[PDB]
């Protein structure tokens, strides 16, 4: 279960720098 | 962290506060692998020139904070610890080398909202996302700046940085066990753990699985957010056979 | 500067 944040992925919500790291891979 | 922003509430629901019984303070920061270990800095329990020594009963973690100086009273948790393990060939005599803990919780913990252990990576994990120019994020309660304590969790993105630069910005030995991460003087950005910030989490959101790793610890810098230095972070990778060998050795 | 912590937790 490990990685999974109850309040983001869980729900589907995302924070609102997560983007920036994504956009950099 | 110098240069972050707030973290969101429950963006970060593995960061563990490491915390002195008496005097009341921050030690420093720290992450939740499972329901009954904590990963930290080594330098975080022992560091014998500052004469820094550690024991499990000088010691509280509390983890599903928010507030780095008030008590959460029914979000966060407090727990007691049974047992510290240092990596037995952490170098604090020369540079840090290997700067890696486990902390056995006394009682297994509950996840909730806001505390959830973070991965560990795998060979192919750290493979593809440990390179030069990809982000990682780090948090913490530490200063704010080098030369104040922040009220609420700080959060920074970071570039991962060629090894050759980490190596020419410092006059220190760099082993394989160290990454350094952090923006060049030309790129127009900054951010930087510091003091207090210590032992916590680099972590990576692998595109592929859509989850959060443990990629680094951090280790040590030069300053905080100095132009042309970096920060360096334990590579949890390489040092992971080590940390499955004591979770199993007595676990786990 | 820190709160006080319930005393268990000592
Ligand atoms: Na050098
Ligand atoms: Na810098």
């Amino acid at each position: 279960d490990c990685g999974l944040r109850p309040l983001f992925e869980k729900k589907s919500l995302e924070d609102k720098t997560e983007r920036e790291l994504l956009e950099s891979y | 962290i110098v240069e972050g922003s707030d973290a969101e509430i429950g963006m970060s629901p593995w960061q563990v506060m490491l915390f002195r019984k008496s005097p009341q303070e921050l030690l420093c920061g720290a992450s939740l692998i499972s329901d009954r270990w904590v990963l930290t800095a080594a330098h975080c329990l022992l560091y014998p020139p500052w004469d820094k020594n550690f024991t499990e009963n000088d010691l509280l973690v509390r983890i599903g904070k928010h507030s780095r100086t008030r008590y959460e009273r029914n979000i966060e948790k407090i727990s007691m610890l049974e047992k510290i393990y240092i990596h037995p060939r952490y170098n604090w005599r020369e540079n840090l080398d290997r700067d890696i803990a486990l902390m056995k919780l006394k009682k297994p913990v509950a996840f909730s909202d806001y505390i959830h252990p973070v991965c560990l990576p795998d060979r192919e994990t750290a493979a593809s996302l440990l390179q030069a120019g990809y982000k990682g994020r780090v948090t913490g309660w530490g200063n704010l700046k080098e030369t104040g304590q922040p009220s609420v969790l700080q959060v920074v993105n970071l570039p991962i940085v060629e090894r050759p630069v980490c190596k020419d910005s410092t006059r220190i030995r760099i082993t394989d066990n160290m990454f350094c991460a952090g923006y060049k003087p030309d790129e127009g950005k900054r951010g930087d753990a510091c003091e207090g910030d210590s032992g916590g989490p680099f972590v990576m959101k692998s595109p592929f699985n859509n989850r959060w790793y443990q990629m680094g610890i951090v280790s040590w810098g030069e300053g905080c957010d100095r132009d042309g230095k970096y920060g360096f972070y334990t590579h949890v990778f390489r040092l992971k056979k080590w940390i499955q060998k004591v979770i199993d050795q007595f676990g786990e | 500067d820190f709160e006080e912590i319930p005393e268990e937790y000592l």
